Parts: C-alpha cells; sequence; structure tokens
DNA sequence: AAACCTTCCCATCAGGGGAAGGTC
DNA sequence: GACCTTCCCCTGATGGGAAGGTTTATAAT
C-alpha cells in the first residue's frame, strides 16, 4: 500500500478539495421524520445516505443505481460508511486565527513575526489598531496604535498608509511578508552583534523560516479562511431509549460557529456600526477557539450541563484522547477473563481453560472444523448446534485446541513475562487454572487476582506463541541471569 | 505436542526466522498445496512444521529451492 | 418602494444629486449608529432576562442588537411617545425569536415553542391545585388544541444528551462510549451469505443453461438488475408467458426433495 | 484583560446617553437625510415613469 | 438481495416485517421467576396480562 | 466473561458493547511486553484484525471458517478516524508515496 | 520482532 | 406571546372523458 | 339503432395545514 505521511498547513483550496459542500446552516435533524436538513451539520446531499444506497427522498432507491446523483434531492447513493469519510467545509465572512499556532507556546504566529504574543492578541481583540504596507511614511510596517492615534493617523496620509485592526490585519502582515527579503537582513545581523539575546532570537526564527520555505507552506494559512468539518457520522446523532438522543459536543460547537458567521454576514448586509460588527468579530474568533482547542480561552459552558464540551483537540490529546486509548491500546476480539485457580497437576507448559470460555472464544473455528467434517450442513446449522450445545461438539473442541495455544496476562503488566503462553487443558468450571512456579513470575497470589486469554488467531501469531511466549522458553529472566520459575513456598 | 522449541532454535539460528519458515511450511501445509515430510501424529500445522524443522529436512533455502522449482515447473506448463 | 427604487437607482448633476443621496445616507447611518451606540445599555439590560434560555450572553446582545436596528430604522418621532419603550418590543422580538430559532440542537418550528412554553405554564398553574401533579388528560383540555398533541409535544423536545457525558458512578468512562453499531452487518449473517452465493450457484448448475439465465434474470443473481418478465422475453426471442412458464417449473425442480435440502438450511 | 463580555461592556460604556433633543434631532436628521434622498430622485425618468 | 428473493419465491416464505428484541435470560445464568410486574401508560390500552 | 465476535462501537470501531463485552483492553504496557518478545504479527492482528478492522474482522472471519489462516490487514479504523479529526483541524495530513 | 526480516527486506528495497 | 398574512408541499375531490350497458 | 344513463382513470383545483415572517407604542439604561 503506501508509505511515509506528510504534514503541513492548509490551503483553503486545499480545504474545500476535502469538502463537498458547504453547512449554512445550524440544523441538524427534521425533528419529526429524523431525516438530515439539507444542508446543514447533519446533511445527505452534502455527506451522505442515512440508509444504505437510498437516496433521501427516494426516486432512485434501487440498489443499481450506484453513482448516480439524485436531482429531487441531490443525494449521491451509495453505503451510509461513506457518511463517515466525506468532509464539509464552511466559509468564514471575516480572517479567524489557528489558535493552535497562536496559544502554542512558542507561538508560531508570533514568532513568525517578530512580534510579542500579548500585542497580537491585544490587536485581535480590536483594541488597538496596526499599520500594513505604510511605502514611505513615519512609521514601519508593524506598530500599534490606539483609536485616539488612529483618528489623527489617517488624516496625516489617506493614502499609501493601510492601517486595520483584527484577525484581517495579521493575515495581512503574514501575506505582505515574504520570509526570503527577512531572512537576507537576518544573515547580516546576526552576523555582527554578539549579544546572546540576537543570536536566540536569530536560531530560533532563522531556523523557523528556511525549514519554513523548504516545505512551501505560506504563512497565510495560520489564518483560518476556510473552516473543515469532521463527517457526521464521527459525531452522531443516533438516538438512544426513551426517544432522547446522544450526540457529541461538537455539534453544539459547529451549531454556534455556524449560528455566529451567518449572523455576521447578516450584519455586514445590514449595515451594521462598527462596535457591534467588532464584537461580532471577536465572538466568532471566541467561537472557532473553543472548537479548535477548548482550554485558552474562556472555557465554553455546555448546554444544560455544567461540565465543558469535548472539542477536538479534546478528542485527539491527553491519556483517553484517540492516542492513548485507541491507537496504542485497544479492546480486543477473541478474549475472555476470570478469577485464576492453582491447579497443581499440571505440567508447566499448560493451563486450565474452563469449557465455556473456550466455547466462546474458539466459535468460528469450532463453525469451520464442525462444517469441514460435515457434521454440520452449513454455518448457521453449526451456530445452532454450539448453541444447543450437543455433545459431539466437544470431540471437535479438543481437536482445536490440541496444538493451538492461549496466551494469559495479569493486570499489572510489568515485564515480558507478565504474559506467558500456555497450552490450554479443559476444565470444568469457570476458574482459569494456572501454573504455580509461572505466578513468580506474575506476582499473582490466589487473593481474588484476575486474569485474562487471548486466542492467536492467524498461524504466524500461533507460532510466535509456540516459540517466543511459550512458558517453557522462558525460564530465565530477561533483567538477570536468575531463573524465573523457582519454587515458591 | 512440543514443549521446547530449542532443538528448532539449534539446527536455524536467529530463533526467529525459525518462526517465519515454519509459518511459511504450515501456510504450504494448511493451505492444502502440500503435505507434511514427517507422520502426523494428530498435530496441527504448527507442530508437524516444527518437527519437520527439527530432523534438519526444512528451511528457508529448501522451500525456496521447492518453489524456484515449483516456478519452472508451470513454466513448463505453458506447453 | 423608496429602498427598492434607490437601489435600482448631465453626469455633474447626477453626480452631484448621488452625492446628496449619499451624504443623506452616511448620515443616516451616522444617525442611526449613534441611536444604536446610545441604547445599547438598553439592549444590554434587555438580555440580561434570557440569559439561561439556552444561549449565551453575548448571543442575546447581538440579537437585540440586529433587533435595535430595525426598531431605529423603523422608528417615527411624530409619534411622540418615548421611544425607549418602541424599541423595547423590538429587542424582545429579536431576543426571543433568535432563542426559538437557534438555541436548539434540533431546531423546531418557533409556534411549536411558544406551544411548549404554554403548556409548562399550564403545569405551573395546577401544580399545587391538583395535589400532586394534574392527570395527564386534564391539562389537555386546558389547551385548546385536539389534546392528543399533549403526548406528541411531551414526547418531543428531548435535548439530545451530550455523548460526553460520565456514565454514573465512574470518571472517565463516557455515554458515547456504551452506544453500540445496528448499521454494521455482523460476521455471522455475512458468511452465511458468502455461503448461499456457493449453494445458489451449485443449484443453478444442475437446470439447463436457459433455466439458469431465466433464474438468474428474472433476480438479479451474478448480474446489475431484476428484469421484468417481457424484458426476459424481449432478450430471448420466445416471450412473456413461456418465461412465466419456465420459472415455474425451474422452482419445481429446485423445489423437488432432492437438491432443496442444502438450500432449505439456510 | 482578555475576555470577550467585558470588552464589548467597556466600549458600549464610553458612548453618552440620550436625553431628549438627542433623540429629537437624530430624527429630524434623519429626516433631513432621507429629505434629501428624495429631491434626489424627484427628478428620476424612470420613477416618474414607474409611478 | 437477489440470492434471498430468490430463496423466498423458492419456498414461499414470508419474511415478517418486525424485528425480535423479546427480552431473553442471559447468557450463563439460569433461575426461577418468583415475580412479574408492569407499568402501563395512560389508559392506552393493556395488555391482558396487564 | 468470554467474546469471540460481539458487538461494535459506533464513534471508533471497538468492541466494547451490551454484560461487559470486549478483552481486557490491550493497554500500552501489553504491548510493550508483545514488543519485548519477538512477537510481530501477534500484536497486528490483535490491534488490526481482531479488534479495529471493520473489513479485516470479516475478511478475516470467512477465511477461519474456509481454513485458510492468513490476513488482510489495512488500516485500523481508529487511525482513519484520527486522520479525518486532524484534517477537520487548519492541519493538511496526508499520505505519500506508493 | 518477525517483521524485521520482511521489514529488512523493504528498507532495503 | 398574540393577531394577521404569506407561502409551500400535499392528502383528497369536482369534472371530463372514453367508452359501455341496457331499453320503448 | 340512437340516445340516455353509468362507471372507472387522469387533470388539476383548490382547500388544508404546517412553517415562517412582520408588528406589537406608558416606560423599561
Ligand atoms: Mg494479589
Ligand atoms: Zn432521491
Amino acid at each position: 500500500e503506501f508509505d511515509a505521511i506528510k504534514i503541513a498547513l492548509a490551503s483553503p483550496d486545499m480545504i474545500r478539495s476535502w469538502s463537498f459542500g458547504e453547512v449554512k446552516k445550524p440544523e441538524t435533524i427534521n425533528y419529526r421524520t429524523f431525516k438530515p436538513e439539507r444542508d446543514g451539520l447533519f446533511c445527505a446531499r452534502i455527506f451522505g445516505p442515512v440508509k444504505d444506497y437510498e437516496c433521501l427522498c427516494g426516486k432512485y432507491k434501487r440498489l443499481k443505481h450506484r453513482g448516480v446523483i439524485c436531482e429531487k434531492c441531490g443525494v449521491e447513493v451509495t453505503q451510509t460508511k461513506v457518511r463517515r469519510e466525506r468532509m464539509g467545509h464552511i466559509e468564514l465572512a471575516s480572517p479567524t486565527a489557528h489558535i493552535w499556532f497562536l496559544k502554542s507556546l512558542p507561538s508560531r504566529i508570533g514568532l513568525l513575526l517578530d512580534m510579542p504574543l500579548r500585542d497580537i492578541e491585544r490587536v485581535l481583540y480590536f483594541e488597538s489598531y496596526v499599520v500594513i504596507e505604510g511605502g514611505m511614511t513615519n512609521l514601519e510596517r508593524q506598530q500599534i496604535l490606539t483609536e485616539e492615534q488612529y483618528l489623527d493617523a489617517l488624516e496625516e496620509f489617506g493614502d499609501e498608509f493601510d492601517a486595520k485592526m483584527g484577525a484581517e490585519a495579521i493575515q495581512a502582515l503574514l501575506k505582505s511578508m515574504d520570509l526570503e527579503q527577512e531572512c537576507e537582513q537576518l544573515r547580516e545581523e546576526l552576523n555582527e552583534t554578539n549579544s546572546e539575546t540576537k543570536r536566540k532570537k536569530l536560531t530560533k526564527r532563522i531556523k523557523l523560516l528556511e525549514a519554513f520555505v523548504q516545505s512551501g507552506n505560506k504563512p497565510e494559512w495560520m489564518i483560518l479562511t476556510v473552516l473543515p468539518v469532521l463527517p457526521p457520522d464521527l459525531r452522531p446523532l443516533v438516538p438512544l431509549d426513551g426517544g432522547r438522543f446522544a450526540t457529541s459536543d461538537l455539534n453544539d460547537l459547529y451549531r454556534r460557529v455556524i449560528n455566529r458567521n451567518n449572523r455576521l454576514k447578516r450584519l455586514l448586509d445590514l449595515a451594521a456600526p462598527d462596535i457591534i460588527v467588532r464584537n461580532e468579530k471577536r465572538m466568532l474568533q471566541e467561537a472557532v477557539d473553543a472548537l479548535l482547542d477548548n482550554g485558552r480561552r474562556g472555557r465554553a459552558i455546555t448546554g444544560s450541563n455544567k461540565r465543558p464540551l469535548k472539542s477536538l483537540a479534546d478528542m485527539i490529546k491527553g491519556k483517553q484522547g484517540r492516542f492513548r486509548q485507541n491507537l496504542l491500546g485497544k479492546r480486543v476480539d477473541y478474549s475472555g477473563r476470570s478469577v485464576i485457580t492453582v491447579g497443581p497437576y499440571l505440567r508447566l507448559h499448560q493451563c486450565g481453560l474452563p469449557k465455556k470460555m473456550a466455547l466462546e472464544l474458539f466459535k468460528p473455528f469450532i463453525y469451520g472444523k464442525l462444517e469441514l467434517r460435515g457434521l454440520a450442513t452449513t454455518i448457521k446449522a453449526a451456530k445452532k448446534m454450539v448453541e444447543r450445545e450437543e455433545a459431539v461438539v466437544w470431540d471437535i473442541l479438543d481437536e482445536v485446541i490440541r496444538e493451538h495455544p492461549v496466551l494469559l496476562n495479569r493486570a499489572p503488566t510489568l515485564h515480558r513475562l507478565g504474559i506467558q503462553a500456555f497450552e490450554p487443558v479443559l476444565i470444568e468450571g469457570k476458574a482459569i487454572q494456572l501454573h504455580p512456579l509461572v505466578c513468580a513470575a506474575y506476582n499473582a497470589d490466589f487473593d481474588g487476582d484476575q486474569m485474562a486469554v487471548h486466542v492467536p488467531l492467524t498461524l504466524e501469531a500461533q507460532l510466535e506463541a509456540r516459540a517466543l511466549m511459550m512458558s517453557t522458553n522462558n525460564i530465565l529472566s530477561p533483567a538477570n541471569g536468575e531463573p524465573i520459575i523457582v519454587p515458591s513456598q | 505436542a512440543r514443549v521446547t522449541v530449542q532443538d528448532a532454535v539449534e539446527k536455524i539460528g536467529n530463533r526467529f526466522d525459525l518462526v517465519l519458515v515454519a509459518a511459511r511450511r504450515a501456510r504450504q501445509m494448511q493451505v492444502g498445496g502440500k503435505d507434511p515430510l514427517v507422520p502426523e501424529e494428530n498435530d496441527k500445522t504448527t507442530v508437524i512444521a516444527l518437527r519437520e524443522i527439527e530432523e534438519g529436512l526444512i528451511n528457508n533455502q529448501i522451500l525456496d529451492v521447492r518453489e524456484r522449482q515449483e516456478q519452472q515447473e508451470q513454466e513448463a506448463a505453458e506447453l | 418602494k423608496q429602498f427598492d427604487y434607490v437601489n435600482s437607482m448631465t453626469i455633474e448633476q447626477v453626480k452631484d444629486i448621488n452625492r446628496r443621496m449619499s451624504i443623506g445616507e452616511a448620515k443616516a447611518r451616522r444617525a442611526k449608529k449613534e441611536m444604536v451606540e446610545a441604547n445599547l445599555r438598553l439592549v444590554i439590560s434587555i438580555a440580561k432576562k434570557y440569559t439561561n434560555r439556552g444561549l449565551q450572553f453575548l448571543d442575546l446582545i447581538q440579537e437585540g442588537n440586529i433587533g435595535l436596528m430595525k426598531a431605529v430604522d423603523k422608528f417615527e418621532y411624530r409619534r411622540g411617545y418615548k421611544f425607549s419603550t418602541y424599541a423595547t418590543w423590538w429587542i424582545r422580538q429579536a431576543i426571543t425569536r433568535s432563542i426559538a430559532d437557534q438555541a436548539r440542537t434540533i431546531r423546531i418550528p418557533v409556534h411549536m415553542i411558544e406551544t411548549i412554553n404554554k403548556l409548562n405554564r399550564i403545569s405551573r398553574q395546577m401544580l399545587q391545585e391538583m395535589g400532586r401533579e394534574p392527570t395527564p388528560e386534564e391539562l389537555a383540555e386546558r389547551m385548546l388544541m385536539p389534546e392528543d398533541k399533549i403526548r406528541k409535544v411531551l414526547k418531543i423536545a428531548k435535548e439530545p444528551i451530550s455523548m460526553e457525558t460520565p456514565i454514573g458512578d465512574d470518571e472517565d468512562s463516557h455515554l458515547g462510549d456504551f452506544i453500540e453499531d445496528t448499521t454494521l452487518e455482523l460476521p455471522l449473517d455475512s458468511a452465511t451469505t458468502e455461503s448461499l452465493r456457493a449453494a445458489t450457484h451449485d443449484v443453478l448448475a444442475g437446470l439447463t443453461a436457459r433455466e439458469a439465465k431465466v433464474l438468474r434474470m428474472r433476480f438479479g443473481i451474478d448480474m446489475n438488475t431484476d428484469y421484468t418478465l417481457e424484458e426476459v422475453g424481449k432478450q430471448f426471442d420466445v416471450t412473456r408467458e413461456r418465461i412465466r412458464q419456465i420459472e415455474a417449473k425451474a422452482l419445481r425442480k429446485l423445489r423437488h426433495p432432492s437438491r432443496s435440502e442444502v438450500l432449505r438450511s439456510f | 484583560t482578555t475576555d470577550p463580555v467585558r470588552m464589548y461592556m467597556r466600549e458600549m460604556g464610553t458612548v453618552e446617553l440620550l436625553t431628549r433633543e438627542g433623540e429629537i434631532d437624530i430624527a429630524k436628521r434623519i429626516e433631513d437625510g432621507i429629505n434629501q434622498v428624495q429631491c434626489s430622485v424627484a427628478e428620476y425618468p424612470e420613477a416618474i415613469t414607474y409611478l | 438481495t437477489p440470492e434471498e428473493k430468490l430463496l423466498r419465491a423458492i419456498f414461499g416464505e414470508k419474511a415478517s416485517d418486525v424485528k425480535d428484541s423479546s427480552l431473553r435470560v442471559p447468557n450463563g445464568v439460569s433461575g426461577t421467576v418468583i415475580d412479574v410486574q408492569v407499568f402501563t401508560r395512560d389508559g392506552v390500552e393493556k395488555d391482558k396480562r396487564a | 466473561h468470554a467474546r469471540s465476535t460481539g458487538s461494535y462501537s459506533l464513534v471508533t470501531q471497538q468492541p466494547l458493547g451490551g454484560a461487559q463485552f470486549g478483552g481486557q483492553r490491550f493497554g500500552e504496557m501489553e504491548v510493550w511486553a508483545l514488543e519485548a518478545y519477538g512477537a510481530a504479527y501477534t500484536l497486528q492482528e490483535m490491534l488490526t484484525v481482531k479488534s479495529d478492522d471493520v473489513n479485516g474482522r470479516t475478511k478475516m472471519y470467512k477465511n477461519i471458517v474456509d481454513g485458510n489462516h492468513q490476513m488482510e490487514p489495512g488500516m485500523p479504523e481508529s487511525f482513519n478516524v484520527l486522520l479525518k479529526e486532524i484534517r477537520s483541524l487548519g492541519i493538511n495530513i496526508e499520505l505519500e508515496d506508493e | 520482532g518477525t517483521g524485521y526480516a520482511y521489514h529488512q527486506d523493504r528498507m532495503r528495497r
């Protein structure tokens, strides 16, 4: 399949490239027919069908109609799984800063333009204007002016002197500058005067902009013109028991973003005063920042719930984000657990396994072996046989268990001997029988401790269990040559 | 069953490539393209492959020569 | 109509009239801006009433601002009353209408929200009057609706519960983690389908190629779509009742004791 | 400080109040603006033809 | 899908429109029923056992 | 508790559902325990075929019942959801050369 | 682990 | 929250018509 | 027979209802 992965700043064109339609409403569903309202956070036209291979209206309803675009509802007919993949976008009226590049400890936007963070934040809040592209005037292309300064400033030069306020100003600052120019000069500056501060700001900024230019990402993309939206099935509105519905708070945040952006567009079309439109730009910035990463701002409260709302960065980062809880560690099929007992009669290379656990575990192999030996007509009949628990299937489980090792693990896994492979021995009861000599390797008392079992499915897994993770193959500790199978008490 | 694989680690150094070669052999066996080289005492393809390895009659090179011969046999099937 | 005409709208005199109209527009913008920027405090004081109705404070004050804008635009002073009373109703309308519109994860029509509020008022009225809480029918007759609308409106208005709400007695196991998937297909039925394909292939192997073709074609086996019997007739050059007939015998030969058993097990 | 509510609170607090000839003269200025805009377009042939 | 349609056409078996959700005893437990009770909405018609 | 193939979560394709199901969550420590051994395919089938691949689980079930022990792993679903969650931000994450 | 061999075949490729 | 007005998608009806049937 | 009366299929006619919009004037900071 594929090779190395790349990461970079998103061009608004690229954002629209991922995107198929623009969400223009804060609506989700119709509230009586729970069909998606087009075109909102949940939309069939933008994202896809609610049910597999069906239009929302139902005119092009048959499953043969693959790839056709409907014309009464504008829905493309495919599997509903694509309702979890396809993206959308929102066109922001006013530019908006990306809080990840603003509030990162070495502020990317701030450190990029050789500017302190407090001044940038004071500019984003419309507390003070800022110059851009002065040409030949008194001030340099970047400076801060209060409103009483901006009053009699433009009276000195109406043209050749551009001075805005807010996020548009930061975007104009990022677009006006082309970093080759500001790098060639830093060369001489960092060459002449020693001044440890000089070399420090030099190394940091010069490396930033040279590695910056090498890739090709443009500084203007730190300011968000278009906003990509998450697919709806990743933040679902699936109905719950009792008529109540369940949804991710993402929906609320995207809802606020859409609402405030549309209200800003309406205020622009209504010729609103500057105070109101500045307030609305600040509020839209607040909403976008709360969506991207909640916590570096006023920490928007939920709806009727006192806790904050899970944002996107809240979905990603943390010990419960998709990194620690999903990608590094994951729940596994073909697994079980139970309290453990002694089973001294066992030889070292085996463990006692309850009958019901081994039955529920090895179900697919049981079905396959039963239908291979002709004892079952089809797979449905095999499932019926095991659900009846007929007496013949126990010998089939004997057959499938003989040379098929299993993996045993205790909860406090410290070293690799915290997991060990054994040969299953069918046992009446509901407790796992673990060889006593291995208890020292497990630190497993018989004071109520529970252990888990896993089944190696593929041939490679079975051979890795028999040749590497086998209890017999692991007798000497890895930390020290001392044996780990030493008799205990 | 096979309690210790130590002998298979002896005949093929690098006790990992033993796993890979034996998985290749057990894939040749389970997927019914081939048959065992040692009597099957009702062992699955895993222990059968390992017993083949212990007797020093199956490793990477023997299986690879067999595959390179089957390639030319299928080339002779061009007729 | 004047706004429509000015939107639809010697060069020196024409641009002088346009400059007069544009000075009027800019001066009216400055005057309305003075009025709105001065009554912003009234907007804030009004919005301080609808705080916890499901929308943010600043959202309320901004909707009241849009209100006040239309209010100063539609006001006429010759009526003489204190125009603060005139802007009051306008700000109230803007705020309440916006709360009804956009403060819901599931947007509901505004009249529905007003009916819900009326029902809540009735329940407050008859709370201590009927002892426990008044019976699920009498508050319906208190209303004007066909009186079974009560259970409908009560079934709706369930606000969607947050998915990240921590499940009871534990943090941070969350409710969204316990929502299973019913749209996906389970492995057993999928494997039975992949086996049914081969079973039907084997059973159709027995019939004659024309019987196999007409059976595969009347249905959609190993093809794209099903076909009308007339379409099968058009394709074969034998047509329509032959088609209806062959099917029967075909099914009969698969309904006969042998070759049927396996399919029966599915 | 950085809280969106206060940045608006103070900014709206700066502007002055409305008593009372302020309101009346603002209304008169709106009327004079629309009066200049009605003296203009008082001789628009498309408006005279639409009337 | 087509194969199921052919099967139903050969064997003439009505595919019920209703899905099964009946409360059944959980896996691995067994016992005796000691008490059943039922809660029914306002006046909307009873079950017979209700 | 025991489970071979049960229900799966909707937000991310993971087995916990309902009675407790799903394996004893194969945490990072157990991943390290597998990494210390020379067992690589065990870990792969652990976090790809058995757990997160919506395609892989069924395409593996079919091969298991067919008597062929293989795996067409593909990409785990949590990583795809994370790709979408990153691309939801102003961050362009792509998949490079073949 | 095992994959190293496989991976050694790819990184060299 | 209420009174009055407008619009849009829609679940049924007057009316037409094309023949169709029955009779002094 | 000719004309008089009758019974089902489409035209759309328009009545129904739900959703949406615009005002509401003692003052209300
Ligand atoms: Mg203990
Ligand atoms: Zn459609």
